[PDB]
């Protein structure tokens, strides 16, 4: 409901960092909303951590901290001819996301690129790398190649749960596509939510 | 740790 809205959109007033220089603000805040539709519980969670979802203008290596990740090739995105200069977002130990590339196509085939890699970070600063339990694991055997591009998501338990977390949080319509996929991961993040 | 969205 409303209320609770805006109190996510509150705990994430704490947590998103917005870039410094020119940037998309309606775009930026298109991404905060988008956020705000994640369980609260997770959100306070992040904040109590001090976990930062960094937004950009510009390349993720072009940062400080992500520097050491120039000409490196992402985990499953081998043969792509793409290094992480390449990849709008990132999601673990921290989060960080350029403005404008939310969307599938947009330099990846994620259905939404702040939800999956905020879910990287829930699962692995919140919740314990909760995508590599024993409980996860079986779950992921059974319906990891239900949601495409199984090569990766099928591969890597990890992000099939960052990314049918990101089903379970867009909106609707994806919350029911994933429901009808992998009922066994709907089910589970439902009760992970409680 | 760091992980990449969807190729
Ligand atoms: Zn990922």
């Amino acid at each position: 409901d409303s209320t609770t809205i805006q109190q996510n959109k509150d705990t994430l007033s704490q947590i998103v960092v917005f870039p410094t220089g020119n940037y998309d603000k309606n775009e930026a805040n298109a991404m905060v909303n988008r956020l705000a539709n994640i369980d609260g519980k997770y959100l306070n969670a992040l904040k109590q951590n001090n976990l930062k979802i960094k937004l950009l203008s510009g390349k993720l290596t072009d940062e400080k901290e992500y520097a050491y990740l120039k000409g490196v090739v992402p985990k499953g995105w081998e043969g792509t001819g793409k290094t992480w200069d390449d990849v709008p977002g990132l999601g673990g130990s921290t989060v960080a996301l350029r403005i404008g590339f939310s969307n599938k196509g947009k330099g990846h085939d994620a259905i939404n690129l702040e939800l999956h890699a905020t879910a990287h970070a829930i699962d692995h600063i919140v919740l314990n790398d909760i995508s590599k339990s024993a409980q996860f694991k079986q779950i992921f055997a059974k319906e990891g190649r239900s949601l495409g591009n199984v090569n990766f998501l099928g591969v890597y338990p990890e992000e099939f749960f960052a990314e049918s977390f990101a089903y379970y949080y867009l909106n609707q319509d994806t919350n029911s596509k994933l429901k009808s996929a992998c009922p066994q991961t709907y089910s589970f993040l439902q009760n992970l939510a409680k | 740790e760091v992980n990449p969205p969807v190729p």
